[PDB]
């Protein structure tokens, strides 16, 4: 066939994208957070006391998945978060793509350097961090 | 192993590896592990970094008990505050107070039964050297899971052969005249006796090696005669019985291990089949002598 | 050494339980303070004095 | 010390190494031989599909070791009837050690090849082979 066909927008497809997210309600993110910590001190341990041949030298490395797995999930947790501030921040120009993106950015660069440290919600944290990113790049694209 | 040692009087093994008669036998017919080589070195280089594995763990233990007292304790404080806006009885309140409190003692203990056998297993760890002794398998269970890589043991007779062909005699042989040299009679008198059997083996020009054995010798046939009846019975001496069971013990052992089993009924096996030569050798040495007739 | 005890330039190993790790992302080490009280530098000279 | 000490007897032991035994009621059971098929059907798939690289590449691995671990642990449920039927047949000069032992042949014969099939408790047929292997032990004895 040769039939034509509309275009999609660039927004909806995002949505789509994200429409799988569930926010766990900021309640079960510590311990969301407690297997990223975990997972890294697998990483550790692992070369640290590498001679040990045991049935645990697998039960690391599961952590270790379950760390990467951990972190999958708590991104997919905030984007609506992102793409509302950012929202928040149009009509100066710029794509709401482009400030999406960067927020995105913003974000994938805190929470990865984020500790509960008993804090509070770390919806405000990402809050604020993904704000001075696309902040940041308003200004610079002046 | 051969009775005539782990049982007499001195028993030749517990002075030649220091042992109690208690530990020694516990070993022979299977009662208690051993440990017998360790690379103290290789362990000491980690040490540290042993230990700092210790505080994350034991850390980790502590939080998750810190975690349920507190959710615990926060539900015992619910449930009382709700008791109260209820206006119950202070026997109501004293009742759900006392539950919740045994609740909370019995969660610490069980993390201190948890703390106190994670030291216990550092303590064994740690302060960790040949001839020492773990009764309890499950503690030794334990160990081999968790740090399974430097000390290896086991249990039975080879056991032993292994600790004494891996054990040198004129190092101890020097110590204990070195100890002898010195005075404090209570323990010279021990040091005295250990020194002279010792002595006497480094002299003999032999090994230790020939206190386990491996293939028991038979007499010749006539020696042990067979005597038909007017039946044709068999009522000759009972050496005859005596090959028999550890013959039939030691084919039932060879048919169990090619079938494969579990490690319980192999080790009860090999006991027994330790309980047959020692019979054979001598019966009525120790425990209760077989009577067929 | 870093200006906090048990604490990374990026705070990527910022967690307690890191002795010996030297952080890749940043380059530093993570002890506590004081051992910024016990390590020099040395500045390289380009003609001999 | 060169202090002396009593003996002990063998059956004390046995009884001491079984004490950990805890039966499962007859109930789970099935359950606990669905764990050994799943297993060997794991040995199976593992040597028969080996070039998939894949995360489920452990997945059986763990299933043999299931399977593995549910056998240790049937073999275990019933030691104390093998030792009662042992026991119900001494007397005609065998020592108790050599007819329990008999009988631990048998039910290891057993047991292994065995299907529920949906047939009954499975102790009742565990009984029959460990009699009739006592039984020819006796008899060869003569
Ligand atoms: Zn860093």
């Amino acid at each position: 066939l040769d039939a034509q066909s509309p275009a999609a927008d660039l927004v909806r497809v995002y949505l789509n994208g994200i429409g799988k997210t569930a926010l766990l309600n900021a309640a079960g993110e510590v311990e969301l957070a407690k297997r990223i910590e975990a997972g890294l001190y697998a990483e550790h341990l692992l070369e640290t006391r590498k001679r040990l041949g045991e049935n645990r030298k697998r039960d690391l490395a599961a952590v270790v998945r379950d760390g990467e797995a951990a972190r999958r999930h708590l991104l997919e947790a905030n984007l609506r978060l992102v793409v509302s501030l950012a929202k928040r921040y149009t009509g100066r120009g710029m794509p709401l793509l482009d400030l999406i993106q960067e927020g995105n950015l913003g974000l994938i660069r805190a929470m990865e350097k984020f500790d509960y440290t008993k804090g509070f919600k770390f919806s405000t944290y990402a809050t604020w961090w993904i704000r001075q990113a696309i902040t940041r790049g308003m200004a610079d694209q002046s | 192993t051969h009775i005539w040692y782990f049982k007499g009087v001195p028993s030749r093994l517990g002075y030649l590896l220091d042992l109690a008669p208690k530990d020694l036998e516990k070993i022979i017919y299977f009662a208690a592990y051993v440990i017998t080589s360790v690379d103290e070195e290789m362990r000491h280089n980690e040490l540290s970094t042993l230990e700092a594995e210790m505080a994350v763990e034991r850390k980790a233990v502590e939080d998750q008990r810190d975690g349920e007292l507190e959710a615990r304790a926060q539900k015992l404080e619910a449930d009382l505050a709700e008791l109260e806006a209820e206006g119950a009885k202070a026997d109501a309140r004293r009742k759900v107070r006392d539950g919740g409190e045994r609740e909370m003692r019995q969660i610490r203990d069980r993390a201190q039964r948890e703390l106190d056998r994670l030291e216990d297993i550092w303590s064994t760890f740690t302060k960790l050297a040949p001839k020492q002794l773990i009764v309890d398998e499950n503690l030794y269970r334990e160990l081999v899971d968790r740090y399974g890589e430097y000390f290896t043991g086991a249990m039975g007779a080879e056991s032993i052969q292994k600790l004494i062909e891996n054990f040198d005699i004129d190092a101890e042989a020097e110590s204990l005249r070195d100890v002898i040299r010195n005075g404090k009679g209570q323990k010279k008198l021990r040091a005295l006796k250990r020194l002279k059997v010792v002595a006497a083996f480094q002299q003999s020009g032999n090994s230790p090696m020939g206190m386990v054995l491996d293939a028991v010798p038979v007499i010749p046939p006539e020696l042990r005669p067979m005597v038909q009846l007017d039946g044709g019975r068999f009522a000759t001496s009972d050496l005859n019985d005596l090959y028999r069971r550890v013959i039939n013990r030691n084919n039932r052992l060879k048919r169990l291990i090619d079938l494969g089993a579990p490690e319980i009924i192999v080790n009860n096996e090999k006991r027994m089949l330790q309980e047959s030569v020692d019979a054979l050798f001598d019966n009525g040495r120790r425990g209760r002598p077989v009577t067929g007739p | 050494g870093p200006t906090r005890d048990w604490e990374c330039y990026c705070g990527k190993y910022k967690r307690v339980r890191f002795k010996g790790i030297i952080c890749e992302r940043c380059g530093v080490e993570v002890t506590r303070a004081k051992v910024r009280r016990e390590r020099m530098g040395h500045i390289e000279l380009a003609a001999p004095v």
